[PDB]
């Protein structure tokens, strides 16, 4: 009877979140500032906040987009290895022949 | 002749004989069972 | 072949030693979400007040 | 602006912009940003 | 140690990590040297936490994103679990804490000087240590909560309870195999590691998760409780301890590699030989037993 | 006995770290501007300098990637030369057959 | 590289001379980079001791996965035979 290797399995990726969440909220302070002044001082303070944001933003997706290309140059450079032992194996092949 | 057809119970040579004949353990044969009768509280069966 | 893994490999030591690094931008993320935190305390004081 | 802080309050104490910012591996990257942490805590305990 | 040696070495080839790969994770050698890029870390731990109040925050908690800002591609959670892993092992020929560390910084250390205090020997091999920790995160691939639920109790994956969590080749492959389970589970995987969390896994819902019937599950469990174990398996842990999830688990691939059920299994272990000394089995109970 | 070439070994590359350090803070001058003027000026100069920051990033990135983008030509340019060889070779093999 | 022009002693050089710029010299630096990169991941911690005079045998044993009984065997048995460069424990591992 003929043994048959059956079907070769799919593989599954684990879908993981993580939770953190703030109290947050800081003891307010009483500025000796009328209400315009300190109403444009934290506008531009925000400003600065938001700016950090896309600089912070472009900076992580940026590291992301180094790693993917990290993983690429090394997982070809391992198959490079067993195609090589292909090639071997085939110029063995011809020898035979 | 009662056939104990509990998931979680060892039976009547009945019960193997069930098994062979349909090829199944005795959980999958509970959940059969469970299929043929959702009113079988216990795991009874008439054998007729 | 061989030829082809010399050239992976070395394209490979590019990626290791170009100025532009994994390390570069873990670092750079790092202390610009340190940075970001503080600051995102202040600026929330100054709203508040 | 930290040494007129300084001089605004009695406090010749302050030590509110520290090195360093630039870092020498690195371009320096992230010095300008750094400074601008400094400037704004200096804002808020002079503010304060 | 025959069987340690084997299950290792078959793992490791499994897996097509040689030993010296896992020789640089296991073991607690740390060269200790100046590298540059420890000398990085430093640097960013040190003008990061320049300013530092113990009653403000935690010391390990704002340190967090500044060392993983020295180490390749580790995020914040990571590095804080990589902290305290670090803390409960105490690295170093001087046992060292994340408040040694920084007092040793704030307190000894200078910045693009190469020449520093000995004492930064003991330190060095803090900071390789991390490094290894972090491999470990990385090489096992656990769930990054997984990973930290392992350092901040390695209690519910079998440990002494009184002990830092386990660094040895048996553990390490524990962890990818538990990495491995939760993959199994997929889509259901957060779920499942959530209801880990506090006892709320139990079988049914374990059940759900890897498509088995629920009285299997249970049925395996019982099992396992009614045999004694090396861990034992009770009511109580059967599901909120790793091993006797594995112990169950166990049962199940065994009675599904037979074609039978968990009953089935009991009646064969009772046919050893050795246990059975006490009470003879029947002929008749070794005919229901072929059966 | 049949010679038999053994495995192909893999390549390794080095990861190395370049480590400067600072001293290195200057020493501060007193300004005959008022505070909130200088704190005004400062803020000027430091959005100066993290423009010229971001900039510079960008310069080096971009430079990053053409010499990537060189090495590519370069190094695809020199495995023609061997697969014009190998065809030079089959129709060889064509006349001897 | 800036070791190299820097202490060009450190790699054989007169050392009242100018760092080598000779077809020997050049493969001498690149057996050198191939024999780093052979060091692979350690490299960094390798040069570092290299940079002292903290570079040892037993070491060097733990970067290139060799024995380290065979390292400093191999350093007893360089230093008791003669040499064109003569190997003393003083500057067995100092000297490249």
């Amino acid at each position: 009877i003929y043994a048959t290797p059956a079907d070769p399995k799919a593989l599954l990726s684990a879908a993981v979140a993580t939770s953190q969440g703030g109290g947050k909220l800081p003891e307010s302070f009483m500025s000796l500032w009328r209400f315009p002044h300190m109403l444009e001082n934290a506008r531009g303070m925000v400003s600065q906040l938001t700016q950090f944001g896309s600089t912070l933003q472009n900076i992580i997706e940026r590291q992301d987009a180094e790693a993917l290309n990290a993983l690429l140059q090394n997982q070809a450079a391992e198959l490079i290895l067993t195609n090589l032992s292909i090639q071997d194996k085939t110029i063995e092949e011809l020898d035979a022949e | 002749e009662e056939i104990d057809l509990n998931s979680g119970s060892t039976g009547d040579w009945r019960k193997t004989i069930l098994k062979r004949a349909f090829n199944i353990d005795d959980v999958s044969l509970f959940r059969l069972l469970k299929i043929t009768d959702h009113d079988n509280k216990d795991g009874k069966i008439k054998n007729n | 072949l061989k030829t082809q893994q010399e050239q992976t490999q070395s394209q490979l030591a590019f990626l290791q030693r170009k100025f532009s690094n994994q390390a570069l931008y873990n670092w750079l993320r790092g202390r610009l979400a340190a940075i970001y935190f503080q600051f995102y305390d202040l600026a929330v004081a100054r709203c508040l007040m | 602006a930290e040494q007129a802080y300084r001089w605004e309050l009695n406090d010749d104490s302050a030590r509110f912009i520290k090195p360093g910012a630039w870092q020498g591996t690195y371009a320096g990257l992230l010095a300008g940003e750094t400074l601008m942490l400094s400037l704004a805590q200096m804002e808020d305990a002079h503010l304060k | 140690l025959i069987r340690k040696l084997n299950t290792i070495t078959s793992w490791l080839h499994t897996q097509k990590w040689s030993v010296f790969q896992l020789f640089i994770m296991t073991s607690t050698s740390y060269n200790k040297t100046l590298t540059p890029e420890i000398k990085n870390l430093l640097d960013t731990v040190y003008h990061g936490l320049q300013g530092f109040d113990k009653d403000k925050a935690d010391l390990l908690h704002v340190m967090a994103p500044y060392i993983a800002a020295t180490l390749q591609l580790s995020s914040e959670n990571v590095a804080h679990s990589v902290l305290l892993w670090a803390d409960k092992l105490q690295p170093g020929d001087g046992a060292m804490t994340a408040e040694k560390f920084w007092d040793w910084l704030n307190t000894k250390y200078t910045p693009g000087s190469s020449e520093a205090v000995e004492t930064q020997e003991h330190i060095v091999q803090y900071c390789q240590a991390l490094a290894q920790l972090e491999m470990v995160y990385h090489s096992t691939g656990i769930n990054e909560n997984a990973f930290r639920l392992f350092v901040t109790k390695p209690e519910m994956f079998g440990a002494a309870t009184g002990a830092a969590p386990a660094h040895d080749a048996l553990s390490l492959i524990m962890l990818t195999r538990f990495a491995d389970w939760v993959n199994a589970l997929g889509e259901k995987a957060s779920s499942v590691l959530a209801a880990f969390e506090a006892n709320s896994l139990t079988a049914e819902q374990l059940a759900d998760a890897m498509n088995l019937d629920a009285n299997l599950l249970l049925q395996a469990s019982i099992q396992a409780q009614n045999h004694q174990h090396l861990p034992p398996v009770t009511p109580e842990n059967a599901f909120s301890c790793w091993t006797s999830i594995n112990t169950i688990l166990q049962w199940v691939n065994v009675a599904q590699q037979l074609n039978v059920a968990p009953q089935g299994v009991s009646a064969l272990v009772g046919l050893d030989y050795i246990q059975s000394m006490k009470e003879t089995p029947t002929y008749a109970q070794w005919e229901n037993a072929a059966g």
